[PDB]
C-alpha cells in the first residue's frame, strides 16, 4: 500500500491547479503550494484529531446505512423530476452494493465517502438532447391506450424552450463579456501590464507620489484621476484683511413541540389565550423572597 | 520566497536518529545514534581529530574512535553525550542555529519523566531554542497514519513499544514495552550466519551480518510453513557472496530470523511473539476501543521493514482477535522512516504551533515543564 | 455613404451576400466596393480586409456545395463535409451574434465613444481570431482539394503538423472526427472482415475474382493509396 | 425547544418506516426503497383542495356505520379544527385520514357491499400544473 | 489477479458513473481520477468523513490557488 | 442524421420484426399487405400430398426477393427454411411453442437479430427432426 | 522586455521541449521540423550490425550543432547520450517505458529543465546498464 504521505502527495498533485501558461513564478509557487496544501490538507485531516468531543457532529445521518442515504438522494432526485436518473442511480447503487466480491476492502466505506462526497462533485451540463426514440411515445408495439393528455408534450415544449433560451443566454453572455473586454478604459485591460503602459504606480510610494504629483510637478495636490482639471487653492478671504501669511506645511419538530403540556387555568377575563396566566399570590403568601423584599 | 524559519524535527529511532526541517517529506539527517570518541588520544590529536565523533562522523572515524551510544536499548544513557550528539547534528549536518528554529523533539514511549526533564533542560539551556516540544515517536507515526485512535507498533533497532492511542490521546494503561528489536534480531542473524559457515565476529563483521539480515531476511507469513519450505526446497535458501568473493548460503534464516517476531524463542528471546504482544495490548485496551485499535494498527520504525511482516501480522491478529473484531494492520512502505515523516506531519499543523513549549515557558517552569507543560 | 451601410454590406459578405456598395468582383474573385466616390480610402482598405474574410467564406461554401452534392465523395468525404459544416455552423452562430451586436449599435443610434462601441476597427478586431480560423479552414480545404478516402486522411494528417496551437487544436478535432468513421470502417474490415467499401475507400482491397485456393495469396490486397497517414505501413500490413 | 420547520422527506419517511415496521432503518431498507420509489414520483395536482367534499364523505361513511352521533361529533370537531389555525392543508389531512380510516363495523366485523358510486369528487386536473 | 483487476476496473467504472451523477448534481469540482486515487486511499482505511472534509478543503484551496494564478498571470 | 436514421430503422423494423417473429414462432403469416420477405401461395393441400411436387413444402411458402430486407438477405434462406419447418409442424398437428421467441430489435453494429434467427432456426430444425424420427 | 521574451521563449520551447521529451522518454524522434539538436541519419540496419562502425549507435542519430539550443548547450552531450541509450534499448527489443517522463518547461532563472534532463539521463543509464548486464 502507498504511504499516507504518498497518497496525500498524489492527491495534492492531482488536485494542484493546472498551471496557467505563465511559466516562471508558478513553478516555485507550485512547489511551495504543494507544501502549503499538504499543511492545509493535514489540518483538515486532523480537524477532529484534537477537537474536543463537544464538537461531536450530529450523530444521526452518520449512523444511517449508506444505502439509506442513497435512497434519500433517490427520493430527492425523483422529487426533482429526475425519475429516470433516480432509477438508474438506484439500479447502479444496488449493483455496487450487491457485488459479492468487491475487490476493494472499503467499498462500503467508499460508498460512505460518496455520501460524504454528496454535493462535492463537478457540475453547464449541456441539456440531454431528446433521443428520437425516447420521445417516441407513439412509436411502440404495445402502446397503452392513453388519453390526449399532452403533459409530456408541454414538458417537451418547455425543454426545447429551455434549450433555445440557453443558447440565447450563452450568446448574450458572450456578447456582454466581449463588450466588457472591449469597453475597458483606454490602455486598461492590456495583458502586458506596464510593458506597453506606464505601469500603475500602486507599488512604490515614490512612484505613487510621482504619478499623483506628475513627476513632482504638483505642489500641494495629489490625484489618481487623469481627467482632473488642475486648479490652485483659492486666495484666502483674509488676505485683503490680514495680508499674505507664509503657509506652514502641517507637521503631519412540531411533534416534538406537540409533547408540550399547558396550564388548564382559565379565566373569564381572558378569551384570546386561555393557556393560564398565574394569578401570582400576594398578602404574605408569595414566600420568603417577597417577604424579604417587603421588609 | 518567505524563509519561514522551519521548526526542527528530530526523530529519535531506536536504531537511528533522523532529523530535518519542518515541511520536509523526510528528515534531512539520519545517522546511527552513536557517538565515537578517539580510541588513542595521543597520535591523532595533532591531526585535528575531534575528541569525539557522533553518528555518521563516528562511523567515519570508527577506526580511530571508541564509539559510545548515549541511547541504550532505546533509553538515553548519556545525557551529556546525547546533547553533544544533537549539537554535532545541528551544527555540522543541519548547519542551523537552534536559537533561530523551534525544535520538535521525539521521545520513546514510557520515557522517564526525569529523563524528559533532563532533555528539556539540555534543549533549552544548551541549544537556546526559542520553542520546543517533546512528542512520543510512536505518536508522531500515528499522526502520520492519519488516525487519532489506534495502537502504534514502533520497532527500531534497540527497543520495541506498543502504544495504544485513543482520539488523539495515548492510552498509557495499555502501552506495552518490549525490549526486543533490530539489535537482537541482528545478533540472531549473525549467530545463524556463523552456523551457516560465514564467520562474522568483528563489529565490522557484525555490521556486515546486520546488512545481510537487512537485505536477505524476510518475515514468513507462516514461520513453520516457510521453515518447512526452506527445509524441503532451496527456493528459500540464498547464497551470499562476501566482499572477498566468498559465497555463504542462507536458508531458513531468511525467514527463521524474522520468525522470532512470532516465536522469539527462535532467537532465544523470552519475549512474547508479536501476536501475543498484540493480544496483551488489546486486552490492556478498553473493549470499546479494542475494535478500533485492531482497525488502526500502524507499523513504524526500521525493524518494521521486514518483507512479509504484514501478512504474518494479519494472519496472527486474525487468529488472536475476536472474529468480530475489525483488525487492520497499516504497514506504510516508509515505515522505516515513519517516525521522521510523522514528526514532519505533526510539526506542520497550524494548531500545533501553540503546543510548542517556548523558551520563556522553559525558563518559567524549568525542566519539570516536560512533566508540567507537555501533556 | 454611412458607415452603418458598410456594416450591413460587410455582414452580407460574411453571409456571402453582395452588399449595396460592396459587390463580389469575379475578376478579382473578391468582394469589391462599388466605385462610388464617397468611400474613404481607409474605409476602402477596411472593406478589403473584411472582403478577405468574405472570400474565404465563399470559398468554404463553394467547397461545401461542391462536395455535398457529390455522392462519389463517399462516407469519409461526407463525414468531413459534415464536420466542416458543423464548424461553419459555429462560425455562422458567431456571425449571427456579431450581426445582433451590429444591429444593437445601429438601433441605439448613439455614437457612444466608449471602448465598447462597434467600430469598423472594433469589428475587425472581433473578427481577427475568426479571420485566422477561416484562413486555417481555407488552407485545409485547398490542401484537401481533390483528395478523398485515405488520401484525404493523409492530407488531414499533413495539416496536423502545424505549429499554431489554435490551428493544432482545430486540426486535431477535425482529424478525430474524420477518422472516427474511417477508423470504424478500417477496423471493422480488418477485425470482422466486413467490407462496405462502395467507393473502394478503405486501404484493404478484396479481389472477388480470387478463388479460395488463392484466397490466402490473392483474395485480400492493400489499397496503398487509401492507407491513412496516421497508420504505419507495418500497422497496415498487420491489419491486412 | 423544537420549532416547527420543514424537514426533508427522507427524514420523515425514515421515521415513518421505523415506527410502522418497529425496526431500525437498516432492517426496513427494502421496504424503505419500495416506498421511496412509489412516493418519489407522486404530486397531486388532481386533488381538489376542498374540505367540504372530504367532510361530506366522512359524514356519509359515518352514516354507513350507523354512527350518526359520531358524525355530529366529527362535524363539531371539524368546526373546532377550523377554529384553530394550526393546520394549513386540512384537505390533505382529512383525505389521508379517510383513506386510512378503518371501519369499526368492518360496529361489527365487516361492511355490507362496496358498490362504489359515481358520487366522488373533483379532478383538479383542469389546471396547467 | 487478472479477474481481480477486471473486478476493480468494473467497480471503478460503476463508482465513476454513480459519482458522475452525484457530481453533476453536486456542482463542486470533484473528478473521477482523484476519486480513484482517494478510493485507493480509502481502501487504506481513511475515515470517509475525514476524506470528504479534506476534499472540501482541497477544493477551497484550489479555488484560492486559481485566484492567485489568475492574478499572477 | 445517424441517430435519426437509427430511430427510423428501429421503427420500420418493428412491424417487420413482428411479422418475422410471427413466422419464426408460429409459422403463421399475418400479412395483410404481403410485406414479408416470404410470400405464401395457395397450394391446394389435397394435391400437395397427391402431386409429385412438394406443393406443401415448395408452393405454400415462396420467397419474395423484392421483399427480402437487405439486412436479412444473408439469413433469408434460413428464415425460409425455418418457416417451412414450422408450417410442416403445424400441418402435422403438433402445436409448436417456440421457446426462443424474443422481440427482434433493429441493431446497426451487432447482428444480434442474426444470432437469434440462427437460434430459432436450430430450434425449428431440432423440433422437425425429432418429429420425423 | 525580459518578461515578454520569457513568454516567447517558453512558447517556442513548448514544441521543442515536446520533441526533447519524446526523444528522452521514448528514444523516438518524433521531430517533424528538424528542430532538435540531434538529427537522425538513415543507417542501413543490415550493415549496422554488419559494419564495424556502430552505425546504429554512431550514425543513426547525429547531433545538429546548429540546432543545439543555447540554453541546452551545456547539457547537449548528456541529451545525446540519453537518447542514444534509449534508442539502443528500443532497438534491443526491450520495451522501455520511461517512468520519469515529465513536461519540460523553459525557464529563464531556474535551469529546472537541466535537472530533469539529468534525472532522465540517470534513469536511462540505469535501464541500459541493467539491460547490458
Amino acid at each position: 500500500m502507498a504511504s499516507i504521505t504518498q497518497l496525500f502527495d498524489d492527491l495534492c498533485e492531482a488536485l494542484l491547479p493546472a498551471a496557467k501558461t505563465h511559466l516562471g513564478q508558478r513553478s516555485v509557487n507550485r512547489k511551495r503550494a504543494k507544501r502549503s496544501l499538504k499543511k492545509v490538507a493535514y489540518n483538515a485531516l486532523f480537524t477532529n484529531l484534537f477537537q474536543d468531543e463537544t464538537q461531536q457532529l450530529q450523530p444521526d445521518m452518520s449512523k444511517l446505512p449508506a444505502r439509506n442515504k442513497i435512497l434519500m438522494l433517490s427520493f430527492d432526485l425523483r422529487v426533482g423530476g429526475l425519475g429516470p436518473k433516480a432509477d438508474r442511480l438506484e439500479e447502479l447503487v444496488e449493483e455496487l452494493e450487491a457485488a459479492p466480491c468487491c475487490p476493494l476492502l472499503e467499498v462500503g466505506s467508499v460508498l460512505d465517502l460518496l455520501v460524504q462526497l454528496a454535493g462535492s462533485g463537478p457540475p453547464q451540463v449541456l441539456p440531454r438532447k431528446r433521443d428520437y426514440f425516447l420521445n417516441n411515445k407513439h412509436v411502440g408495439r404495445n402502446v397503452p391506450y392513453s388519453g390526449y393528455d399532452c403533459d409530456d408534450l408541454s414538458v417537451f415544449e418547455m425543454d426545447v424552450q429551455s434549450l433555445i433560451s440557453r443558447e440565447e443566454c450563452l450568446c448574450h453572455s458572450m456578447i456582454q463579456e466581449t463588450l466588457q473586454v472591449m469597453e475597458a478604459a483606454p490602455g486598461t485591460g492590456l495583458p502586458t501590464v506596464g510593458l506597453f503602459s506606464f505601469g500603475d504606480p500602486c507599488g512604490d510610494r515614490f512612484e505613487r507620489d510621482t504619478r499623483v504629483s506628475l513627476f513632482g510637478a504638483l505642489v500641494h495636490s495629489r490625484t489618481y484621476d487623469m481627467d482632473v482639471r488642475l486648479g490652485l487653492p483659492p486666495v484666502p478671504d483674509n488676505a485683503d484683511l490680514s495680508g499674505l501669511a507664509i503657509k506652514v506645511p502641517p507637521s503631519v419538530l412540531w411533534e416534538a413541540a406537540l409533547t408540550y403540556e399547558a396550564s388548564k387555568r382559565r379565566c373569564w377575563e381572558r378569551v384570546g389565550c386561555p393557556p393560564g396566566h398565574r394569578e401570582e399570590p400576594y398578602l404574605t403568601e408569595a414566600g420568603r423572597d417577597a417577604f424579604d423584599k417587603f421588609c | 520566497m518567505d524563509d519561514d524559519i522551519a521548526a526542527l524535527v528530530v526523530d529519535n529511532g531506536s536504531g537511528m536518529c533522523k532529523a530535518g526541517f519542518a515541511g520536509d517529506d523526510a528528515p534531512r539527517a539520519v545517522f546511527p545514534s552513536i557517538v565515537g570518541r578517539p580510541r588513542h588520544q595521543g597520535v591523532m590529536v595533532g591531526m585535528g581529530q575531534k575528541d569525539s565523533y557522533v553518528g555518521d562522523e563516528a562511523q567515519s572515524k570508527r577506526g580511530i574512535l571508541t564509539l559510545k551510544y548515549p541511547i541504550e536499548h532505546g533509553i538515553v544513557t548519556n545525557w551529556d553525550d546525547m546533547e553533544k550528539i544533537w549539537h554535532h547534528t545541528f551544527y555540522n549536518e543541519l548547519r542551523v542555529a537552534p536559537e533561530e528554529h523551534p525544535v520538535l523533539l521525539t521521545e520513546a514511549p514510557l520515557n522517564p519523566k526525569a529523563n524528559r526533564e533532563k532533555m528539556t533542560q539540555i534543549m533549552f539551556e544548551t541549544f537556546n531554542t526559542p520553542a520546543m516540544y517533546v512528542a512520543i515517536q510512536a505518536v508522531l507515526s500515528l499522526y502520520a497514519s492519519g488516525r487519532t485512535t489506534g495502537i502504534v507498533m514502533d520497532s527500531g533497532d534497540g527497543v520495541t513499544h506498543t502504544v495504544p492511542i485513543y482520539e488523539g490521546y495515548a492510552l498509557p494503561h495499555a502501552i506495552l514495552r518490549l525490549d526486543l528489536a533490530g539489535r537482537d534480531l541482528t545478533d540472531y542473524l549473525m549467530k545463524i550466519l556463523t552456523e551457516r559457515g560465514y564467520s562474522f565476529t568483528t563489529t565490522a563483521e557484525r555490521e556486515i551480518v546486520r546488512d545481510i539480515k537487512e537485505k536477505l531476511c524476510y518475515v514468513a507469513l507462516d514461520f513453520e510453513q516457510e521453515m518447512a519450505t526452506a527445509a524441503s526446497s532451496s527456493s528459500l535458501e540464498k547464497s551470499y557472496e562476501l566482499p572477498d568473493g566468498q559465497v555463504i548460503t542462507i536458508g531458513n534464516e531468511r525467514f527463521r530470523c524474522p520468525e522470532a517476531l512470532f516465536q522469539p524463542s527462535f532467537l532465544g528471546m523470552e519475549s512474547c511473539g508479536i501476536h501475543e504482544t498484540t493480544f496483551n495490548s488489546i486486552m490492556k485496551c478498553d473493549v470499546d476501543i479494542r475494535k478500533d485499535l485492531y482497525a488502526n494498527t500502524v507499523l513504524s520504525g526500521g525493524t518494521t521493514m521486514y518483507p512479509g511482516i504484514a501478512d504474518r501480522m494479519q494472519k496472527e491478529i486474525t487468529a488472536l482477535a475476536p472474529s468480530t473484531m475489525k483488525i487492520k494492520i497499516i504497514a506504510p512502505p516508509e515505515r522505516k522512516y515513519s517516525v521522521w515523516i510523522g514528526g514532519s506531519i505533526l510539526a506542520s499543523l497550524s494548531t500545533f504551533q501553540q503546543m510548542w513549549i517556548s523558551k520563556q515557558e522553559y525558563d518559567e517552569s524549568g525542566p519539570s515543564i516536560v512533566h508540567r507543560k507537555c501533556f | 455613404i454611412t458607415e452603418a451601410a458598410l456594416v450591413r454590406d460587410i455582414l452580407y459578405v460574411f453571409q456571402g451576400i453582395d452588399g449595396k456598395n460592396i459587390k463580389m468582383n469575379n475578376t478579382e474573385n473578391c468582394y469589391k466596393v462599388e466605385g462610388k466616390a464617397n468611400l474613404s480610402r481607409s474605409l476602402r482598405d477596411t472593406a478589403v480586409r473584411l472582403s478577405e474574410l468574405g472570400w474565404l467564406h465563399n470559398k468554404i461554401r463553394r467547397y461545401t456545395d461542391q462536395r455535398s452534392l457529390d455522392r462519389s465523395f463517399g462516407l469519409v468525404g461526407q463525414s468531413f463535409c459534415a464536420a466542416l459544416h458543423q464548424e461553419l455552423r459555429e462560425y455562422y452562430r458567431l456571425l449571427s451574434v456579431l450581426h445582433s451586436q451590429l444591429q444593437l449599435e445601429d438601433d441605439q443610434g448613439v455614437n457612444l465613444g466608449l471602448e465598447s462601441s462597434l467600430t469598423l476597427r472594433r469589428l475587425l478586431v472581433w473578427t481577427y481570431d475568426p479571420k485566422i480560423r477561416l484562413k486555417t479552414l481555407a488552407a485545409l480545404v485547398d490542401h484537401c482539394q481533390g483528395r478523398k478516402g485515405g488520401e484525404l486522411a493523409s492530407a488531414v494528417h499533413a495539416y496536423t503538423k502545424t505549429g499554431d496551437p489554435y490551428m493544432r487544436s482545430l486540426v486535431q478535432h477535425i482529424l478525430s472526427l474524420v477518422s472516427h468513421p474511417v477508423l470504424s470502417f478500417l477496423y471493422r474490415w480488418i477485425y470482422d472482415g466486413e467490407l462496405e467499401d462502395t467507393y473502394h475507400e478503405f486501404f484493404v482491397a478484396s479481389d472477388p475474382t480470387v478463388k479460395t485456393d488463392r484466397l490466402w495469396h490473392d483474395k485480400y490486397t492493400l489499397r496503398k493509396s487509401m492507407i491513412p497517414s496516421f497508420m504505419t505501413m507495418d500497422q497496415s500490413r498487420k491489419v491486412l | 425547544m423544537a420549532t416547527p420547520d420543514q424537514k426533508s422527506p427522507n427524514v420523515l419517511l425514515q421515521n415513518l418506516c421505523c415506527r410502522i415496521l418497529g425496526r431500525s432503518e437498516a432492517d426496513v431498507a427494502q421496504q424503505f426503497q419500495y416506498a421511496v420509489r412509489v412516493i418519489g414520483s407522486n404530486f397531486a395536482p388532481t386533488v381538489e383542495r376542498d374540505e367540504f367534499l372530504v367532510a361530506e364523505k366522512i359524514k356519509k361513511e359515518l352514516i354507513r356505520q350507523r354512527r350518526e352521533a359520531d358524525a355530529a361529533l366529527f362535524s363539531e370537531l371539524h368546526r373546532k379544527l377550523h377554529s384553530q389555525g394550526v393546520l394549513k392543508n386540512k384537505w390533505s389531512i382529512l383525505y389521508l385520514l379517510l383513506s386510512l380510516s378503518e371501519d369499526p363495523r368492518r360496529q361489527p366485523s365487516k361492511v355490507s357491499s362496496y358498490a362504489t358510486l359515481f358520487a366522488q369528487a373533483l379532478p383538479r386536473d383542469a389546471h396547467s400544473t | 489477479a487478472a479477474a481481480a483487476a477486471a473486478a476493480n476496473l468494473n467497480a471503478v467504472r460503476e463508482t465513476m458513473d454513480v459519482l458522475l451523477e452525484i457530481s453533476r448534481i453536486l456542482n463542486t469540482g470533484l473528478d473521477m481520477e482523484t476519486l480513484s486515487i482517494c478510493v485507493r486511499l480509502c481502501e487504506q482505511g481513511i475515515n470517509p468523513e475525514a476524506l470528504s472534509s479534506v476534499i472540501k478543503e482541497l477544493r477551497k484551496a484550489t479555488e484560492a490557488l486559481k485566484a492567485a494564478e489568475n492574478m499572477t498571470s | 442524421a445517424q441517430e435519426l436514421c437509427l430511430y427510423l430503422t428501429k421503427a420500420a423494423s418493428a412491424p417487420y420484426f413482428e411479422v418475422l417473429e410471427k413466422w419464426i414462432y408460429r409459422g403463421i403469416i399475418h400479412d395483410p399487405y404481403s410485406e414479408f420477405m416470404v410470400e405464401e401461395h395457395e397450394l391446394r393441400k389435397e394435391r400437395i400430398q397427391e402431386d409429385y411436387n412438394d406443393k406443401y413444402w415448395d408452393q405454400r411458402y415462396t420467397i419474395v426477393q423484392q421483399q427480402i430486407p437487405s439486412f436479412l438477405q444473408k439469413m433469408a434462406d434460413k428464415i425460409l427454411s425455418t418457416g417451412k419447418y414450422l408450417n410442416v409442424v403445424r400441418e402435422c398437428g403438433h402445436d409448436v411453442t417456440c421457446p426462443v421467441a424474443k422481440e427482434i430489435i433493429y441493431t446497426l453494429k451487432e447482428r444480434a437479430y442474426v444470432e437469434q434467427i440462427e437460434k430459432a432456426f436450430n430450434y425449428a430444425s431440432k423440433v422437425l427432426l425429432d418429429f420425423l424420427m
